[PDB]
């Protein structure tokens, strides 16, 4: 049953956005420039990191798409919010890992 | 046919996720809603 999650709901939950559209990812990715620019501790553990799986997994099948202008602009907005998030992550890592 | 499509095609992603945009990719975005 953990395999039923881990096989069926795993790649089912992955291929939710097997086809998914172009503008909506800019909309809710911009809403993850809302929520990803709320910090970590406001947002929370799998909240923050799973939203990183939502832009990670919103940059996801776009390598599978085609080249319009919104393709490149969403590559910029996505990947720069990605590395803002990653920098904030390692900041928080080091922030507690010499809190001693 | 969400049993056939949802259950039988992309639940384990066999076959791949882009063919649903390709083998079912001709002006059927209503059916994708």
């Amino acid at each position: 049953r953990n395999n039923v999650l881990t096989t069926l709901q795993r790649n089912i939950e992955s291929t939710l956005n097997s086809v998914a559209s172009v503008k909506d990812l800019a909309n809710e990715a911009s809403k993850y420039e809302i929520i990803l620019q709320k910090g970590i501790n406001q947002v929370g553990l799998k909240q923050y990191t799973q939203v990183v799986h939502k832009l990670d997994d919103m940059l996801e099948d776009i390598q599978s798409r085609e080249e319009n202008s919104e393709f490149h602009g969403i590559l910029t907005h996505l990947e720069q919010l990605i590395k803002r998030s990653e920098a904030q992550l390692r900041v928080y890592f080091i922030s507690i890992l010499n809190s001693i | 046919n969400s049993t056939s499509l949802r259950k039988m095609l992309a639940n384990p992603h066999f076959n791949a996720k882009d063919f649903v945009h390709d083998k079912l990719g001709n002006a059927s975005a209503i059916t994708i809603d």
